[PDB]
């Protein structure tokens, strides 16, 4: 996996099929589900940092319309 | 908390970049100033 | 407005379409309420014996 | 423009109409007050008939806001 | 073509095939609709 | 609340005079690092933990630029 | 299978102590907190984030989401928590009962 | 300038809506086992109580909406709390988004009590107590009220979202403002906001339950 | 020019009439929380009176809105 390889042949070895892409979101999701949602006596930040993810990414696509707002000029 | 200190190259790096950052940060400072007073008297 | 650029209208319909009538659903329909269970500790007719 | 001017106006006018919903949510949630100062037992179906009523005012409302919005931004 | 009709298909058949019947006609007026009112623009 | 100044007055003071030399040295030293080709041999661990260090000392510097214009966001003119 | 007792280790709801003990041998520990307000003053500072009316309306519903958590966060806790138990009870007074049963028989 | 939260969203110049809407159900797992995590368990006891409260008031041919019914409102409250965030696209406060979910699920209703219940539900056109010297235009209004009945649905939601985000937006604007004039009108300022933004939060949930309840109310009405 | 100036300002003097509306449907809901938690055993006949009630209240606020709409888009 990554952090362990520091050569650009992983990058030739991992698939780029629309099932390779699908199958490495859906391994994703489901290490991060189990490790900070699906664990009982859990806790509220397995909510609370998919929530502040979600705010960095609807800031960054609602940025074009906020350059045009800048206090100051340079 | 006890104390859990830094490391070598942290006090290398850190500190003299550290100077070199805030003494071009004054450089820098005074030197888009003078322009920008230029410019703050060319409001008009 | 912006809620009448009638030109953005399907990328707003059918994305929801999915979510509304085809993700969600199948997040519901794997949420079950199993029935309590009742252990009913009276549950015994063997007979008499023919006598 | 003259155009401008009245689209102006007419938002004025028709954002007036909102008036009768905030009345009618008044009245429902008082009425809400006292029938369950009656009889503090129907509470779910008291609160349901509350919704229910808060959102034909609602409507309303928000008929005429729209009106407002549509004379003003758009046409 | 697999798993899109065994997780996706038969758990949304009874619904999609016997309750949601009037729920598509509906949906065809709605796709009329919008056609009618992105065409008048 | 009263270890926040521990920590700063312990880990991020300004070098001693004593310690430019080893400051000196050790620059003698990445540099020296940079003129072999000894970068090349670093793995992705450290070469990232260097670069946030740089990243670091420069928001120090961008720090240092708006402690001189007396001001935060932009310039106040 | 059974479920971990616990979650991550999450250090202001927002960061993970992962980061903490991953910044700490090459920075110590002020590090992730020098690292974190300079990059916050360099992002309010070149003008990436502009402070706006949404700033405001941020630090509102922030402030309403913080004090809801550290108000009515442990009663939602040991509900959640209250739930399960009674559901387990419930189900081991259900084996009891059954088993008795067959004994009687 | 001022409608831009409302303006379609895009990204490196992608149709970025897509993830907006598709996200709400990835905040809802889902499990086999019997004691699972406290989200799923308060997740399914709210759901649990939320069907218990909306499907109980109906026959069976009615309650085989019930998945149907719950998962509306669960998405439409999911989405306008998702709203709240700051700089967040909420898609409920687009017209289109709003009249797709409601010509479809109320013409389905009108239509289902249509197929059965013919001659029941062209009787409903007209309250049957109703004395002669006018039942003919009575029902006029009745026929103008029901083709009504599904654009103010969308509507009354398209508003009541839109306008409530404008509103907050603007006392936004307001106390920055007056961030530079007067520090303790900024700080009541603020607290107007703050109390406004937890009307806010009320609201939301409001809007979904009533949405719900108004195409509930069709339902067993033609049924 | 002036007719659609004078066209916008009668569409929002008509939609002000809506709010009569509003307040009519408050109150026809408030009373029917009032009169069942009165008498929780009517249910059907109260909600058939208010059905009624509230079409009665509607035709009125969609004679109001219509007429914007006459004047507004048609006239």
């Amino acid at each position: 996996e990554v952090k362990l390889g520091e050569l650009p042949s992983w990058i030739l070895m991992r698939d780029f099929s629309p099932s390779g892409i699908f199958g490495a979101f859906q391994r994703g999701y489901y290490r991060y589900y189990n490790k900070y949602i699906n664990v009982k006596k859990g806790s509220i930040s397995g909510i609370t940092m998919v929530l502040a993810c979600y705010v960095l990414f609807s800031y960054s696509f609602s940025y074009k319309h906020l350059k045009h707002e800048r206090l100051r000029k340079y | 908390v006890p104390p859990v200190q830094v490391s070598p190259l942290i006090k290398l790096g850190r500190y003299s970049a550290l100077f070199l950052g805030v003494a071009y940060g004054a450089t820098r400072y005074n030197y888009l100033k003078p322009r920008a007073e230029e410019e703050r008297r060319i409001a008009a | 407005m912006p809620q009448l650029n009638t030109t953005v209208w399907p990328t707003m319909i059918t994305p929801m379409l999915l979510t509304l009538f085809l993700i969600t659903q199948l997040k519901m329909l794997n949420t079950n309420y199993h029935l309590p269970p009742s252990p009913k500790p009276m549950k015994m007719k063997n007979y008499n014996k023919p006598w | 423009d003259i155009d401008t001017a009245a689209k102006f106006i007419g938002a004025g006018a028709a954002t007036v109409g909102v008036a009768g919903s905030g009345a009618g949510i008044g009245t429902v949630f008082g009425s809400l007050i006292i029938g369950y100062a009656r009889n503090p037992s129907l509470k779910q179906q008291l609160f349901s008939y509350a919704i229910l009523g808060f959102a034909l005012s609602e409507a309303m409302g928000l008929f005429c806001l729209m009106v407002a919005f549509l004379i003003l931004f758009a046409m | 073509l697999q798993s899109i009709i065994k997780n996706i298909w038969i758990p949304m058949k009874p619904y999609y095939t016997k309750v949601y019947q009037e729920i598509w006609i509906g949906m065809g007026l709605m796709g009329f609709i919008v056609y009618k009112i992105r065409a008048a623009d | 609340l009263a270890t926040f100044w521990y920590y700063a007055k312990v880990e991020l003071v300004p070098p001693t005079p004593a310690e430019i030399p080893r400051a000196i040295q050790s620059l003698k030293k990445i540099v020296n690092s940079a003129q072999t080709g000894s970068f090349k041999q670093l793995t992705v661990k450290e070469a990232v933990l260097n670069g946030l260090v740089a990243t670091e000392v420069l928001m120090w510097f961008y720090v240092g630029e708006i402690i001189g214009k007396r001001g935060i966001i932009g310039y106040d003119v | 299978p059974p479920l971990p007792e616990y979650g991550g280790k999450v250090r202001y709801g927002l960061i993970p102590e992962e980061f903490f003990q991953f910044l700490y041998p090459k920075t110590g520990v002020t590090g992730p907190y020098v690292l974190g307000t300079g990059l916050i003053l360099y992002a309010l500072s070149k003008e990436i984030y502009v402070i706006s009316a949404e700033t405001f309306t941020a630090l509102s519903v922030l402030g309403v989401m913080v004090y809801g958590i550290k108000k009515y966060g442990p009663f939602v806790a040991d509900f959640a928590d209250k739930l399960n138990e009674q559901k387990l009870a419930q189900l081991e007074e259900a084996k009891q009962a059954s088993i008795q049963h067959i004994q009687n028989a | 300038n001022l409608f831009a939260s409302f303006i379609a969203p895009t990204i490196l110049g992608l149709p970025a809506a897509v993830l907006i809407i598709l996200f709400p159900p990835l905040l809802i797992p889902t499990s086999k086992y019997l004691i699972n995590n406290r989200l799923i368990t308060t997740q399914q006891w709210l759901i649990k109580l939320t069907s218990k409260q909306m499907m109980t008031m109906h026959n069976t041919k009615g309650r085989t909406w019930s998945l149907m019914l719950v998962s509306l409102i669960i998405f439409i409250a999911t989405t306008n709390l998702l709203g709240l965030l700051p700089h967040s696209f909420t898609p409920t406060t687009q017209l289109s988004m709003n009249l797709a979910m409601a010509i479809p699920l109320w013409a389905g209703t009108v239509i289902m009590g249509f197929r059965s219940k013919i001659k029941n539900a062209l009787a409903h056109f007209l309250p049957q107590g109703t004395p002669t010297p006018l039942i003919p235009m009575l029902v006029i209004i009745e026929t103008i009220s029901l083709l009504i009945q599904p654009m103010a649905l969308a509507v009354r939601l398209t508003a009541n979202i839109t306008a409530g985000h404008l509103l907050m937006h603007l006392i936004g604007s307001a106390t920055l403002a007056m961030s530079t004039i007067n520090l303790p009108s900024t700080l009541i300022i603020f607290t107007i906001l703050i109390l406004l933004t937890i009307l806010e939060i009320a609201v939301a949930l409001i809007q979904a339950y009533v949405f719900t309840l108004l195409v509930s109310l069709y339902l067993h009405d033609n049924t």
